[PDB]
């Protein structure tokens, strides 16, 4: 249960990604297959190759999702619903995996955004991607 | 567990590198505000009300130094983990009955925390290489 | 998250319950507490001999407070905001230890009302006192 | 790993009275429907669309006979646990990836199978026994 307090330092924080936001996605997950190399069986069909430009495409697309989630972040359920389709109904992704994403993610953005990354901000954006997380996760339709 | 030797030489030149005064008391500070429940086993070191307060607080800065010790002993000791951390395994498991989940959690804050400071130098291979690091602390740590 | 058949399920399923939800608590309790020994550390002020009547007395408050969360399970957080200060900002209990309870909360169902523990109940209950657990772990203030 | 000689008649004057033929297929068709993502792993199974489909699939049934075989030879070999299981843990950590979380998922179903079957005669001390062995058994498989 994200706290208003929260919901103003994700907005913050990810309002300074801005432009970077396909290539911080594009990083979190070159992150995620490298450090966790299991998590690179659910994209079979993708060149995982460093710089692959489907990486690229998927990181923006990820990280736009992300920012969709932001703009609905009090009713994740209903505007993430497709993306609860995909990733619970149809690719049955182990919820680990999710936090290992997560993870990665926060990783990227300390490194790119180091004066924002206070610990507070670190908190509300682990407990947004958690709450993102458990949304994509659950079979609620 | 098995790191590459070229990882090897990655983790070691940028540990080299880590302010052994800031970088333990922010990994445990983080962990204090982030997972806030793990205050709980800390309830000797005062002020933790407000993330200014634990971050601030000398006492989490002085435990912070120790732990991020016990790191430096671990990665000159990758061959035996479970030896060099049996004893830390005891307290932790016995004494403290800490969940192991927050070995896992404290590894990952202290990998968030290397790349706060690293930046652009905290690179996916140099991050994957730790991982394989505080697994192996957080698998020793754990072992009974 | 819960879908709109995991609510009926959960409320049908608490109200056969009935008078006995006072009792399931006081069960759940003591089978954690023997299962899970270092749950007893959040009891230190509490007789924990078998049949204990402060078990008993916990009991019932835990179930009342369970009752409550299926009453307003679209509004979790508003309804269960003093338990979440309790446990979150108070107690600062470990998350671990709510898997726990809902584990021996759903043993103890299990053992006495089995023609209601139904596979699809089961999974409805088990995400219900996960979403519980969620609530009373955040810090939301 | 370690039971009194009393919790580990009460474990063994239980199990004697499960029935092979259901409790494994249950607990496996639960694990399923509890937690929906451990279908991935069984993707030649067939229909696992709704709960009544799992529970009725023939695969799930025959793949929970054969899960329960696993428990019982744990069972009998409670000092060895990491080597009655050796083979296994290979084959679920190095062959299919198997979060070990998933190991304490499907051991804790497993004891809401035998709540479930058993009633009243699972008391909370015999579960605090079972406990005990589904720890032991996924600590086992996950060893590698
Ligand atoms: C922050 C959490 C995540 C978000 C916001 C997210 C978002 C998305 C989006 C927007 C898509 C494209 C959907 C479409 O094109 O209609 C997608 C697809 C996909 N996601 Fe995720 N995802 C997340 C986590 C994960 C994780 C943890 C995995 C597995 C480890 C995963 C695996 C996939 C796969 C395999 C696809 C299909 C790729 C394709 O066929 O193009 N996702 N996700
Ligand atoms: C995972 C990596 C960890 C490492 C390397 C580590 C290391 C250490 C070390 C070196 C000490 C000092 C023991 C001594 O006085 O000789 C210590 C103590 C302690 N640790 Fe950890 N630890 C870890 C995780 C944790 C976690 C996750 C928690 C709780 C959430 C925790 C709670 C404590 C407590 C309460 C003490 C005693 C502090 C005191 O006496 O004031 N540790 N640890
Ligand atoms: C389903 C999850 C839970 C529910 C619904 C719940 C509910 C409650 C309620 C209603 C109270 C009494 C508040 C009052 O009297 O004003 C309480 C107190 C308390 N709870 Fe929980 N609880 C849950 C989980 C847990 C867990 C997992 C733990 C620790 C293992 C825990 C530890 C405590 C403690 C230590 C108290 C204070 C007891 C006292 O001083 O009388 N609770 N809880
Ligand atoms: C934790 C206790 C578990 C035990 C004792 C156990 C035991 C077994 C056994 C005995 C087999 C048969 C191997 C053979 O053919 O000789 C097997 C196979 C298998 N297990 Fe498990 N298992 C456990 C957990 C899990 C979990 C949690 C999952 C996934 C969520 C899983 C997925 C599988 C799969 C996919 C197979 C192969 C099935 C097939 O294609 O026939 N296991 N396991």
């Amino acid at each position: 249960v994200l706290s208003p307090a929260d919901k103003t330092n994700v907005k913050a924080a990810w309002g300074k990604v801005g432009a970077h936001a396909g290539e911080y996605g594009a990083e979190a997950l070159e992150r995620m297959f490298l450090s966790f190399p299991t998590t690179k069986t659910y994209f079979p069909h993708f060149d995982l190759s460093h710089g692959s430009a489907q990486v690229k495409g998927h990181g923006k697309k990820v990280a736009d999702a992300l920012t969709n989630a932001v703009a609905h972040v009090d009713d994740m359920p209903n505007a993430l619903s497709a993306l609860s389709d995909l990733h619970a109904h149809k690719l049955r992704v182990d919820p680990v995996n999710f936090k290992l994403l997560s993870h990665c993610l926060l990783v990227t953005l300390a490194a790119h955004l180091p004066a924002e990354f206070t610990p507070a901000v670190h908190a509300s954006l682990d407990k947004f991607l958690a709450s993102v997380s458990t949304v994509l996760t659950s079979k609620y339709r | 567990v098995h790191l590459t030797p070229a990882e090897k030489s990655a983790v070691t030149a940028l540990w080299g590198k880590v302010n052994v005064d800031e970088v333990g008391g922010e990994a445990l500070g983080r962990l204090l505000v982030v997972y806030p429940w793990t205050q709980r086993f800390f309830e000797s070191f005062g002020d933790l009300s407000t993330p200014d307060a634990v971050m601030g607080n000398p006492k989490v800065k002085a435990h912070g130094k120790k732990v991020l010790g016990a790191f430096s002993d671990g990665l000159a000791h990758l061959d035996n983990l479970k030896g060099t951390f049996a004893t830390l395994s005891e307290l932790h498991c016995d004494k403290l009955h800490v969940d192991p989940e927050n070995f896992r959690l404290l590894g990952n804050v202290l990998v968030c925390v290397l790349a706060h400071h690293f930046g652009k130098e905290f690179t996916p291979p140099v991050q994957a290489a730790y991982q394989k690091v505080v697994a192996g602390v957080a698998n020793a740590l754990a072992h009974k």
